[PDB]
């Protein structure tokens, strides 16, 4: 499982763990909220630029 | 100090047959023996440190690999060709030979250029240089994780200064860093502070005695510049000792001091008792000592006896003394002065210390506003006799001398208390207590101390000596905090709870001795500083550590997980998860030669002992599985082995060497040894040869000479040459513009 | 000058918490705004240069004696460096900080009826620059969260697209948002270009240049705090600490 | 002559750390606004080792 | 004197003697006021107050310049002010180059 461990760690900034949901981390949250902002002008922009 | 690693460890070897038909790439991380019947994770931790040492990631480091490149002769090509990892020329030669066997055209110029340009170094936006090289998967994963952990403690110099800006006083000259340090300066520091409470709470008497004695030795070196009975007893022999007690009472919270009076009190004892109550903090005087002082004054002034006032309460004693004409029956709280800077090892906290001699800093006088009126009362009082006023006049004159002395010398002692207070942290200020009464004041020494108070002289030698002590104290606290963390981790991993049974007690005692004997062998894990703290009572340092460790079992103290612990946990996890990388497996299969089992044909081995996965079913029926303990105890092993089985529930260590020639793949030794006690499996060593597919002699030898075969899961270190793109991995090296500062101190030592 | 030098949300908000409301108001009568005037600009022309007085110039102007005038004076102080002439407000209100007036109900001022359209129109927003607009949007956001008008603030931004593009992103009750913000809100500072001692035609530009040259003089004077040289001389209360946060945030 | 003693000879420097080390060596020739002496440390932590 | 952006500061002992006060008064009296920072000015006043008013640095740590000046004047110390330096106009003759 080493190739997946390295890929997920780069993407999520945390090591994968058993008994955990494997969400995707901060990058997953930023991508999801960025998608909301693009679609509508009424959607909030909550992700910091930093 | 940071270690600057020049090259990347790849651990890749290329093995090719003489014919050139088959080639493969292997990771060589070594062979690590694993013992069955005990915990695998405990053995993994021991091997984790050795693996970290082998890869060079045990100590803090950064990677300098951005200068390991060259440039091609073509004018179009401006790329950088990395020299790290497995050389692309070696892969080109291996591919080159493979095509020669198959009578295929050689690699073209365009195909050669693509392959030889696979290893490159390019810069990113942040200025770091990333190197793409051919390297093993396990080495890349461990190396990259170690980089992430160490880089957490590498911060900009301006970020470090902001963290420690509240601990810098105003008496030190600021340090001017160079312009390069301010823009490109970086420091490696650990910013987590460990509590000293676990050691202090467990051994309060020993910890208090150690620090109290150290402080007194430093303070005692400060430079300084009826009447007959009082005037015949003055002695300045122990004035340095009394001076240190005074500073200790003000620099600490609840440093109780005590005085013992004679069986028959005289005018000197009353003078000492009055001086104690008037010029010492109420926080340093207990209720019992307050009652004892009131009783001593009552015995002398009222001419009563100790038996009469032994059952008298505080309020009754005050009433008796006030009726006679004595108003000095009160103890006074000191006024707390806030430190100008945040104390050491106390982040986001405010330090404070009592002002000496109960002098209010706002009014610069005694806290008692009735002091002058009280002295007049004593002077016109009739004590111990019908008339004469000898006692009152003598005490009034003595009291006035003390009042002027304390008023003149309060500023000098306040400075001394403030400077020594900055040495101790806030936890030691609030926790240390005076137990066993190992410091006491003689009544003659007290009244001699205040009658002959000496001014405090702060020479340049004293200031320099204190600055040296500050550096020593900082190192001492840092060393103690590390050993507390090491002890807390050791107790949690190696000990459990106790039970009211003989077996549990015996088990705990034996384990405790085994741990203690291990941690004191070679270079001790525990520093000499805490061994001094635990030995201060006279016990052996080894015995003291054993006692402290037992007390710590079952603690709930939080321990911060440091980067080195994270690194070893990563290596330990991958040791258990990927066993084939390290030369051990948890399952082997023994089958007769006539049974055809599917094997791994990727590498072109002859009768490969490697299967992609041990088969669930053979010939339509599930393969039998026997544990090693049952197998060892079997007496009908001949009947069972005729059908073939799978052995598990053990950790099998195996080795192999791949021979480039062609021959009969076999084992060095026989599979099993049968004894009257039990059956065992001999050490496993595979001689693996590549196959020509058309040699009748070797086909006949393999089928008829060898009758039984041993199969294991295919090691993950092996990788066919065709899949060389799977070894392509990235490594990030920080920019070469950074400068690392060894001494990040922000001020100099000069007034 | 001090308010115009703040370059981050943290510094600007920290300054507003420290300063009182009396700095926002001015006790000089000044003139009236929205008046066509002929001013003298002799370095460029011999005749009189026409211009129009506004509330955004750095000169004190007479203001209306109502809550609308008080808010316009506060925003004018933030985006221009000087306020208006609203006297007899009361010492109870004048002692409180500018931030407390903007985002606290305890002061007693009622600002719910304020409309952002006319306030932006009166505090001429077509004549502001990017930094001035950002500061005004900060004040609007602070006021909106004070009276629970977050929805109205969003609708106003959605009507004006350019304002939405440059609108700062921070929640008025959370300190983590202020720390993360990286907008540049400085109207005066040390210039990378060549700043000369010359006049500008417009009233707004001439007054802004005077503040810019004034900041350079103050930067090199003895009143400036050079952290790299005398960081150990500041008191512990006002020393820069990461744990430091605004009161109530 | 602009300097009686040059801050550093540019031909002898290979990287940024080389400049700072040379500047510290030749700082006695310059008019220092602060004259170096022993440094005073107010913070020190030791991490656990391998 | 030549460069206005340049500053002068001194660091005193924790317990100042008469030499520190003499140094502080000499710096205040004779060096240009434009070259003494506000923080340095407060530090000099604190050092003067510690020696003359018989107080420690921690007691007067959170004291403003107005309070320190009032404390020193009550004791009878009049040197609590900074004195601006007059500016002398200088001209370099042209000779073979434009003048300054």
């Amino acid at each position: 499982d080493v190739p997946f461990v390295q890929a997920y760690s780069k993407f999520a900034d945390d090591n994968p763990r058993h008994l955990r949901v494997k969400t995707g981390g901060k990058m997953a949250n930023a991508l999801t909220n960025v998608i909301r902002s693009y679609y509508s002008i009424n959607a909030p922009a909550i992700v910091p630029q930093v | 100090e940071l270690i600057k690693v020049p090259t990347i460890p790849h651990n890749l070897v290329l093995i090719q047959s003489d014919n050139g038909k088959h080639a493969l790439i292997k990771e060589d991380l070594g062979q690590w023996p694993v013992e069955t019947g005990i915990s695998l994770v405990n053995q993994a931790g021991v091997f984790a440190v050795q693996l970290a040492n082998k890869l060079g990631i045990d100590k803090p480091f950064v990677l300098d690999a951005g200068s390991n490149y060259f440039t091609d002769t073509s004018f179009i090509d401006t790329r950088k060709y990395c020299t790290d990892g497995l050389s692309p020329r070696e892969i080109q030669k291996a591919l080159n030979r493979q095509r020669a066997y198959y009578d295929r055209p050689e690699l073209t110029i365009s195909e050669n250029k693509t392959l030889l340009s696979q290893s490159i170094i390019y810069p990113d936006a942040d200025g770091n240089d990333v190197s793409i090289i051919f390297s093993g998967a396990m080495s890349h994963a461990i190396f990259t994780y170690a980089q992430s952990q160490w880089n957490k403690n590498i911060i900009k110099l301006d970020d470090y200064i902001r963290e420690i800006t509240l601990t810098v006083p105003k008496q030190y000259r600021p340090r001017r860093f160079k312009e390069i340090e301010h823009t490109h300066g970086y420091v490696y520091r650990e910013l987590n502070q460990g509590s000293l409470l676990p050691l202090v709470d467990a051994n309060l008497k020993e910890s208090s005695s150690y620090y109290f004695k150290k402080l007194m030795s430093s303070i005692s070196n400060v430079p300084v510049d009826h009447v007959s009975m009082l005037t015949n007893r003055l002695t300045t022999a122990n004035a340095p000792t009394v001076r240190a007690i005074t500073v200790l009472t003000c620099m600490f919270k609840q440093f109780r001091i005590g005085m013992t009076y004679a069986l028959d009190p005289n005018i000197m004892d009353v003078a000492a008792a009055t001086c104690m109550l008037l010029f010492r903090p109420a926080q340093s005087i207990s209720d019992e000592q307050y009652r004892y002082c009131l009783q001593t004054m009552a015995v002398f002034l009222t001419n009563t006896t100790y038996d009469i006032v032994n059952n008298d309460t505080i309020d009754v004693l005050k009433m008796k003394l006030r009726n006679q004409g004595w108003p000095f029956v009160e103890r006074y709280n000191a006024v707390e002065i806030d430190m100008s800077v945040e104390p050491l090892r106390s982040p986001g906290q405010v330090g404070r210390y009592y002002n000496p001699f109960n002098i209010d800093p706002l009014t610069k006088k005694h806290v008692e506003d009735r002091l002058e009126e009280f002295i007049n009362q004593v002077q016109v009082g009739r004590f111990r006799n019908a008339s004469g006023n000898a006692v009152g006049t003598t005490l009034a004159a003595f009291l006035r001398a003390c009042r002027d002395k304390t008023s003149a010398n309060w500023r000098g002692y306040s400075v001394l208390v403030s400077r020594y207070r900055s040495l101790i942290p806030n936890e030691l200020f609030e926790s240390l207590r005076n137990i066993s009464g190992e410091y006491n004041i003689n009544p003659q020494d007290e009244h001699s101390f205040f009658f002959a108070l000496a001014q405090i002289n702060a020479d340049d030698e004293f200031i320099g000596a204190i600055d040296k002590e500050s550096a020593e104290y900082l190192d001492e606290y840092a060393t103690l905090a590390r050993d507390i963390s090491n002890s807390l981790t050791l107790v949690k991993a190696a000990f459990g709870p106790l039970e009211r049974t003989s077996g549990s007690i015996i088990n705990h005692a034996n384990n405790l001795n085994k741990v203690i004997n291990h941690v004191f062998a070679d270079k001790p894990l525990i520093s000499e500083t805490m061994l001094k703290i635990l030995t201060i009572d006279g016990t052996t340092g080894k015995d003291g550590y054993r006692n402290w460790l037992d007390k710590l079992v079952g603690h709930n103290y939080p321990v911060y997980v440091e980067p080195v612990v994270n690194i070893m946990n990563f290596i330990s996890a991958r040791f258990v998860a990927d066993s084939s990388y390290f030369g051990y497996t948890n399952e082997i299969m023994i089958m007769p030669n006539h049974i055809n089992v599917p094997v791994d044909d990727r590498f072109g081995f002859r009768d490969s002992p490697f299967c992609t996965s041990l088969p669930r079913t053979i010939m339509g029926n599930d393969v039998r599985r026997i544990s090693y303990n049952v197998f060892s105890m079997m007496e009908d092993i001949d009947d069972v082995i005729s059908e073939g089985f799978i052995l598990y529930d053990a950790y099998f260590n195996f080795s192999y060497d791949i021979m480039t020639t062609d021959g009969v793949t076999r084992l060095k030794e026989d599979i099993l040894i049968v004894t009257d006690t039990g059956n065992d499996i001999k050490p496993i060593h595979f001689y693996i040869y590549f196959e020509n597919r058309n040699d009748k002699k070797l086909r006949y030898e393999s089928k008829m000479n060898v009758s039984y075969r041993l199969y294991i899961k295919t090691p993950a270190c092996l990788l066919p040459l065709s899949d060389y793109m799977r070894a392509q991995h990235d490594y990030v090296s920080p920019s070469s513009s950074r400068v690392y500062i060894k001494d990040p101190a922000v001020v100099y030592t000069r007034s | 000058m001090d308010v115009l030098s703040k370059g981050s949300l943290k510094e600007l908000l920290a300054h507003l918490e420290k300063t009182p409301l009396e700095e926002a108001i001015s006790y000089r009568i000044g003139t009236v705004p929205y008046q066509n005037v002929l001013i003298s600009r002799n370095e460029y022309y011999n005749q009189l240069y026409p211009d129009t007085t506004s509330l955004i110039d750095g000169v004190s102007r007479e203001g209306q004696r109502n809550v609308n005038g008080l808010i316009m004076s506060i925003i004018s102080y933030v985006v221009s460096g000087s306020g208006h002439y609203i006297p007899n407000i009361g010492f109870m209100l004048l002692r409180r900080s500018i931030l407390d007036i903007l985002t606290k109900h305890d002061t007693g001022l009622v600002t719910n009826n304020l409309n952002y359209g006319i306030i932006a129109r009166n505090l001429t927003v077509s004549k502001m620059n990017c930094e001035q607009r950002k500061r005004m949007l900060i004040c609007f956001k602070l006021l909106a969260y004070k009276d629970g008008n977050q929805n109205d603030y969003e609708i106003y931004l959605n009507q004006n697209i350019p304002l939405k593009q440059i609108a700062p992103n921070f929640i008025p009750g959370d300190m983590r948002t202020v720390i993360h913000n990286q907008d540049q809100l400085a109207i005066v500072g040390i210039p990378a270009y060549r700043l000369t001692q010359s006049t500008e035609l417009s009233i707004r530009d001439d007054n802004a240049k005077s503040y810019k040259l004034g900041y350079v003089d103050w930067y090199n004077s003895n009143s400036f705090l050079r952290e790299r040289s005398e960081f150990n001389l500041i008191r512990l209360k006002d020393r820069d600490t990461k744990y430091g946060k605004l009161n109530g945030w | 002559k602009l300097f009686e003693t040059s801050p550093f000879d540019p031909l002898t420097i290979k990287n940024n750390q080389d400049v700072v080390d040379k500047l510290y060596a030749t700082q006695s020739s310059s008019i220092q606004e602060v004259v170096p002496t022993k440094t005073f440390a107010t913070e020190l932590q030791f991490g656990v080792t391998s």
